[PDB]
């Protein structure tokens, strides 16, 4: 007998452990889904569940007089749901927070292929600003562990391109992201989230205004009790 | 831990950052360019049934939309680059695409209009028909998608390694 | 109509691969062993094809008055063949090197226990040496990888302790080192040696005396023409 | 790019290293204390077989060997951590073993005497009778090699997954 | 099956040692009794390792002779019945029970019931130093190798028991 | 018998040697010519000896590769009809010719003939220093251990050389 979970975040357990990527262009472990002594096994599959990904990062700035343009921020920028304008996101594209101040800002405009944006305040010279926009490149799939720290196989060796994810409005039902292969659990064995990409990914940022998480993995899956 | 073993028909997606095709700048005033060449992996076996999606989110080096007039075609060609003629799957207006949601919604998406199979060695490349007042065209801040593998909608393509009959008849062309 | 050949750091191509890992645990590709196309489809058999890997890593030190012994080395050291002194052995140890007088170096004596050694030369204060000592801890295995760059997997999920090859004499019948598992090659495809351990590895160090390639990997396998 | 499938049958070795075992050091004169301490690696059966070599690198806190008097054994225990009786393999001393070849030639090898199996819980110990005069017991610079995984001589030992009528009839203790 | 193959030493609480002089063959080096309820068989080709030395812990003299001798229920010897006659010299200690290839063995079989006796002799010249067990041992047989052999022990089955009271 | 079991060295008259520079693998390092009268037979499962050494008595680089390859008469490579590769440091020049157990052996037998040849193909990495086998030499084969395997040579006898030129 089975029912239907969401593996998150926080998850079930607070075992699920998050860890950043290394800078050198190279496949990491970026999430570990463990599995707890609670369930029996736990299930996968492509092309029937929904999965849900917004990756954001983290850059930091200073202050100077006549400032309200950053630069390009290292990333291959994509408008949402191939829509560009922040009011009308599903989710912010990137924000802002002024240290000094302590205040989040919001934007006044963007140049996605030049990576660059204009803010709405000019920060004083000799302030510090910290920036979380979405991630661009990179590419990621699933991998699993046993109970060994034995890797045993890919899942359809076939990683999905990050943008993707942008481009989708996630929410949309049909529109959903569901990915191919397939995977069972056991007790003790893992699965991770795995990913390569030029820049490093953050979390637990605690400067940051709209909660406690700055990016999330979610993933509706089948139960075995 | 199970893992599920697969039949050798993988259903994926196609785009330009995969290596088993390669871009290409183009100027603003050549429909013989070959923007896009898509080559044979050396190996397995690519499907293309007809009714396949295709985003070109073609802008020029600044990013921008590009003119009405112009079209796009797309075209098989033989093991020693040079195309067919025939095999060719898409020719119109770019007066149709809306790029802000063309891959989003069924009614605005579209598809190929015929089939299509891929060898080891075969290769298909795609071309742009432009007049006199556009700025060029750039690859890299423009790129292409094919098919869909991730939603309910449109359609996949397949990839296979070697079974024995499937190549047998698979040689017919 | 196959023959048995030798893969090993150079072979039979000037295009395989060595690299060295990271410092953070978590494993790398060390070799890339890739098939040209002057073959057919090459070959591996576990417990059948001997295979040879003597590891060799790097240390720096400098001196003063007094330095004759040098320190934990973070490295754990085994007697080679159960033997301790050095020129009873199918190979030494450890070599050394003065960059400043610009020599070799005859080494006196060891503690393996403690991890040190005693050398003969007394180094001057400002003077420089380099150390080339095996690699101790460590776990290995082969992993392939499409002529795409993707990952199929690896070989008999059991890395192998790398102290191992350290401990029998690999150059005596019998005693080899095989492992088990079997795979075959195609065209442009490439299987790899990966390992993970705390010290970095190195080849090609120039001012190296006794060979221009410290430490290698050498594996027979079979071949189709 | 084929590997060749596998059976169930892993054929390896067994050492402190592996994440199913445990090391302790020991004080002088107590055969009691469990200086290793396998585990069932829950789900997986292990089984040695009978004539399978041992090399127990046990050493002092100042890398030198052991005294000779000392005893080593080798027991089976319950899923709880308690020994049977029967079931043992090995009772014998270092001053057996020639730590400089004990793994390295067959005529210096040491074997066990019977077969021995493992469920997914089961537990195998080594106790290590000493005398007072001894330099205790130093498992960082110490540790064990049991089974040959590598040569043409020696044997190896099993390690397979659950499979149907395998275990039905390994359960049969 | 029944039959335990197991080697012997000094330490086990069915063997006595004994100090003993520099001049005198008949005294009881070390007394194996039967152990009251199991039976022992030796078979021939058996190992020992008498790794005996002084009261410094210098070994012997290799010119010592080394018996073993099969006695009564008394502790009387047999004078028939030896399994051992040589000497200490033949025994490189460092690898005596290491190494098949210098392993000295025995040359007949044996059998002990649940009283008889086993005592090992020790012929030494004036100038020795003795015999001090506290560091000197004896080990007898080998469990391990596929080389060499081990002991039987058993309890008590008929037929083999009425058979081996047969002596 | 017309059989006859012998080795085969460098300092014999159907064999050549050649000083090599540093990293020209191309270049026949030794060569072996047939006899002219006579045929020569290999079987797999033969050691090799091949002592290479520099100008100044050092032992070369254990990384370098050595081959033994049969050519046609012309002198060309076969490619295929390789009895050897491997590293000269899988050797040890100390004993590499007197225990089996460090011996190492072919993986092919062979068979030469009155115009085959034989080369001795040397990768050798680019610091080393040449290889002279003026100082170095090279010992093929034993007939002298029950261990081991000679090589058989025989004058023309008719039906086994009739034979033997069906390659």
């Amino acid at each position: 007998y089975t029912i239907s979970h969401t593996g998150g975040t926080l998850g079930s357990s607070k075992v699920t452990t998050a860890a950043n990527q290394t800078s050198p262009q190279r496949e990491t472990a970026i999430i570990g889904f463990e599995c707890p002594r609670k369930f029996a096994e736990i299930e996968y599959v492509g092309q029937r569940d929904s999965t849900r990904f917004i990756p954001r990062t983290t850059e930091s700035i200073t202050g100077t007089a006549g400032d309200d343009t950053v630069v390009s921020l290292t990333a291959n920028i994509q408008p949402v749901a191939g829509e560009t304008a922040i009011e009308d996101q599903d989710y912010p594209v990137a924000v802002a927070y002024n240290v000094t101040q302590g205040v989040q800002v919001d934007i006044d405009a963007v140049d996605y292929a030049a990576d660059e944006v204009t803010l709405a305040d000019n920060p004083a010279d000799g302030d510090t600003v910290k920036v979380w926009p979405i991630m661009g490149d990179g590419d990621v799939q699933f991998r699993l562990v046993n109970q060994f720290g034995q890797e045993e196989g890919r899942v359809y060796p076939w990683a999905t391109p990050l943008y993707r994810w942008h481009d989708f409005p996630q929410l949309k039902r049909g529109r959903e992201i569901n990915l191919h292969g397939s995977v069972t659990w056991e007790e003790n064995e893992t699965v991770e989230v795995l990913l390569d990409a030029p820049q490093a990914i953050t979390w637990e940022d605690s400067d940051y205004p709209e909660g406690q998480y700055v990016s999330t993995f979610e993933q509706d899956v089948e139960i075995t009790l | 831990g199970n893992i599920g073993n697969l039949s050798a028909e993988k259903q994926i997606s196609v785009y330009d950052g995969q290596p088993f095709v390669d871009e290409q700048d183009v100027p603003a005033d050549d429909p013989n360019t070959p923007a896009l060449t898509i080559e044979g992996p050396d190996g397995y076996v690519i499907a293309v049934d007809a009714g396949t999606p295709i985003a070109p989110e073609f802008r020029d080096s600044n990013g921008n939309k590009l003119d009405p007039s112009t079209r796009v075609i797309v075209q098989k060609c033989d093991r020693q680059g040079n195309p067919l003629g025939d095999g060719i799957v898409f020719n119109d207006t770019l007066g149709r695409f809306d790029y802000e949601q063309m891959r989003t919604d069924p009614d605005f998406m579209r598809k190929t209009a015929k089939s299509l199979m891929i060898d080891e060695r075969e290769i298909v490349k795609v071309f742009v028909d432009i007049p006199a007042g556009a700025n060029g065209y750039d690859a890299d801040k423009s790129r292409l998608t094919l098919g869909d593998d991730t939603s309910d909608f449109g359609k996949a393509v397949e990839i296979v390694d070697h079974d024995e009959l499937s190549d047998a008849e698979t040689r017919a062309v």
